[PDB]
């Protein structure tokens, strides 16, 4: 449930 | 929601993981193409084990994170791991590829 990726933001 | 609250809750979660990674290799590669990926895959474990406090599986129907030597379609159909791959489509573990653990552990704050 948890992303493998960290929030992208750009 | 977002930078390092993602890191924070990851370190957290790891914790309470077991990862294991595989010893099979994907079709068609060369005793140095094997080699690298096996240097490559031994800092992985390390920095699973070491700092992001996971717990090291020998099997890897035993883990909640599985470390692939690559990506799962160049595995043959007839390895075993791609064999447990196919049978947990009918509903589980995180089916990791080299690149996808390298890119996870280096937004971890592990780069290799």
């Amino acid at each position: 449930s948890l992303d493998s990726s960290p929030p992208n933001t750009s | 929601l977002s930078k390092s609250s993602w890191r924070q809750e990851w370190l957290a979660n790891l914790k309470l993981i077991s990862v294991s990674l595989v010893d099979e290799f994907p079709s068609e590669l060369s005793d140095s193409d094997r080699q690298i990926i096996n240097e490559k895959m031994q800092l992985l474990k390390d920095i699973f084990a070491n700092n992001l406090k996971s717990a090291i599986s020998n099997n890897f129907r035993e883990s909640d994170i599985i470390i692939l030597k690559g990506e799962i379609e160049d595995y043959p159909m007839s390895s075993e791991i791609k064999i447990y791959y196919n049978e947990l489509q009918n509903k589980k573990a995180r089916f990791w590829s080299f690149m996808k653990t390298q890119r996870f552990v280096s937004n971890m704050g592990f780069d290799i």
